[PDB]
């Protein structure tokens, strides 16, 4: 028994990450069992960490997260430095737009542990944290319960299936902030302190928890590497295209007939998410704009790009907003405007001051209260966030509403 | 301050589980709050005792972290997104009904102080926006009726 979660629609193609949590309901040990599970696990402790960080690597596994970094170099930079090590599984997930890891985390928490297992045996941590956010409290109780269940089964604490590797998980729970997200603030959070995100240099690989290298993965990350060890590198490659291999999860939102998450190839266009298949628009109305969460603003003419990491790919975490011809574009961008208001930490000045100012401009531009200085203070405030700024916060809390000015000259004019 | 034995009892689990005793000071903040309907100021001496921290850390903390209520005493919370998805998709119809059953609006408790609705930012279940929570139940509104019969779970 759980706190109640909604009932997310989910869909897949290729029935990996989504061979089970394609299903709205948690699926304990036994099931995952009976269904081939911790297989991979037992496959992997009979290779080598090196030859598993190998695998990962031809895969071309890239991480979920949203920078899209290949997993193995990551894995590969990490093992550089002289261990302990510790793995960090990131289910901060708390971009508007993007509920992606919590089907995986509520419906096939199995999934995700074989995959922090095995990642940690890749890298030689004997010990393990998810952090999950504070909003996902079946997410908590679900993981606890399900470790718990592998622990029983010998899948962890120590000698686990004979190999000599010791593994114990941790479950962090968050407490409301978004910046907990950020490798360094979650780790600063994981320490028990205010999660502020570190000046980097240096990198978590090299310093994190307790100054000790530290691997930092996005739940759906993990979840690919299972697959990796089960079928290969060789056949994971020929998943969608061999640049960018593998099932990703599409959380698709806003005026679709079918929102819901998408289990897809990274080829798949964005016309294709939206209208083959999440159902097109609701009241086949037009395609205005589609939000990449809270990152990066494409228009109607910008549809026939793929969801991959490649330079006109999509990118981004694959979230999906979709906007039709009725939505007011000002109107979406004062709550993304919003959003970074309420996020950024406040460390650096700009980003401070700038989410700030942006929300508080954009406003009194959407009532109809602005000056002209107003305007023109937009406009400058909205290019200045970033300077000084220690995290990708600030970086990208002007992108999407610099893209929309852009692409929609139009509608903002208008407001003037 | 005495933490009471039945809460005290739950706080040192969540300090003996982590290798390290402050790693669990979001575990146990969590915990408070569920007990008392807020973070006491009174609290956090004892907390960070047991936690072996200095009190002006484990103040910092509680400020820092939005979920944590110092000021106001409620049984239970509704956490309204208000983020782009839901805003899109009818937050303020969700708000609409709140403001027709409990009488009061985003902030606010009700005078019988058992429930405080709270704006979050997204809460990841926007393909089932309008989304909310009471306490750590999530749901999507669909009606005030079923809105209605929602909070007469919670006595
Ligand atoms: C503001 C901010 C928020 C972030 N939020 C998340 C998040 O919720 N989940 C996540 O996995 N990564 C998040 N990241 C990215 C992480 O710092 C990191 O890139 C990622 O967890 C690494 O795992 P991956 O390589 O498997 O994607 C965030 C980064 C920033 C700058
Ligand atoms: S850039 Fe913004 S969110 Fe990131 S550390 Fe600086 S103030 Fe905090
Ligand atoms: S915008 Fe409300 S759940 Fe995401
Ligand atoms: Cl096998
Ligand atoms: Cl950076
Ligand atoms: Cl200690
Ligand atoms: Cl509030
Ligand atoms: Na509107």
């Amino acid at each position: 028994s759980y706190p109640a979660i909604p009932r997310i629609y989910a869909e897949t193609t290729l029935n990996m990450l989504l061979k089970r949590a394609k299903k709205p309901r948690v699926h304990s040990i036994d099931e995952y069992l009976k269904d081939g599970g911790y297989q991979a696990l037992e496959k992997a402790l009979n290779m080598s960490p090196e030859e598993i960080i190998d695998w990962v690597d031809k895969s071309t596994l890239r991480g979920r997260g949203g920078a899209g970094f290949p997993t193995g170099k990551k894995w590969k930079f990490a093992v550089q430095n002289p261990g302990p090590r510790y793995f960090i599984c990131n289910a901060d997930e708390s971009e508007p737009g993007t509920f992606k890891d919590r089907i995986i985390i509520e419906r096939d928490p199995h999934l995700l542990i074989e995959g922090i297992i095995i990642s940690s045996y890749a890298i030689g941590a004997n010990e393990a944290y998810i952090y999950i956010r504070g909003e996902y409290p079946a997410g908590y109780y679900i993981l606890r319960d399900a470790i718990e269940e592998a622990k029983k089964k010998g899948f962890l604490g120590k000698n686990i299936l004979g190999s000599g590797f010791d593994l114990e998980i941790y479950v962090a729970r968050g407490a409301g902030a978004y910046i907990c997200g950020e490798e360094t603030a979650l780790i600063e959070s994981l320490e028990g302190k205010r999660g502020h995100p570190r000046l980097k240099p240096p990198y978590p690989v090299q310093k994190g928890l307790w100054g000790k290298p530290t691997v930092v993965n996005n739940v759906e990350t993990i979840a690919n590497v299972p697959f990796i060890i089960s079928m290969g590198w060789e056949e994971y490659r020929y998943i969608g295209p061999s640049d960018y291999a593998g099932p990703k999860l599409f959380p698709v939102s806003g005026k679709v007939k079918k929102p819901g998450v998408y289990e897809l190839p990274m080829n798949t266009t964005l016309r294709e998410v939206i209208f083959k298949y999440a159902g097109g628009t609701l009241g086949n109305k037009k395609v205005k704009a589609v939000f990449s969460g809270a990152l990066d603003c494409f228009s109607s003419e910008e549809l026939d790009i793929p969801m991959d990491y490649s330079p006109l790919g999509f990118g981004g975490t694959g979230t999906v907003i979709v906007l039709t011809e009725e939505d007011d574009i000002v109107e979406a961008a004062l709550k993304i405007a919003e959003f970074y208001e309420h996020e950024t930490c406040g460390q650096c000045t700009p980003c401070r001051v700038g989410c700030y100012e942006q929300a508080n401009l954009l406003e009194k531009i959407y009532k109809g209260e602005a000056t002209e200085q107003d305007w023109e203070g937009f406009d400058f405030v909205n290019r200045n966030i970033q300077p000084t700024s220690i995290c990708g916060l600030g970086a990208v809390a002007g992108r999407l509403i610099r893209q929309t000015l852009e692409k929609f000259p139009e509608e903002w004019e208008k407001y003037r | 301050f005495e933490f009471p034995e039945e809460l005290k009892t739950k706080l040192q689990e969540h300090i003996n589980y982590f290798p390290k005793k402050r790693q669990a000071i979001l575990l146990c903040l969590h915990e408070i709050q569920n007990y008392y309907g807020y973070i006491p100021p009174e609290s956090l001496k004892p907390l960070a005792d047991m936690l072996e921290l200095p009190l002006n850390h484990v103040e910092g903390v509680v400020a820092f972290y939005d979920m944590f209520d110092r000021e106001d005493k409620a049984k239970y919370r509704i956490r309204v997104c208000v983020s782009i998805v839901c805003h899109l998709m009818g937050t303020n119809k969700l708000l609409k009904a709140l403001e027709n059953i409990l009488g009061i609006k985003p902030g606010e408790v009700t005078p019988d102080g058992k429930f405080k609705i709270v704006p979050v930012q997204c809460l990841g279940a926007c393909s089932e926006a309008p989304m909310f929570m009471v306490n750590d139940d999530e749901y999507k509104f669909e009606s005030e009726v079923q809105l209605n019969e929602i909070l007469s779970r919670y006595t």
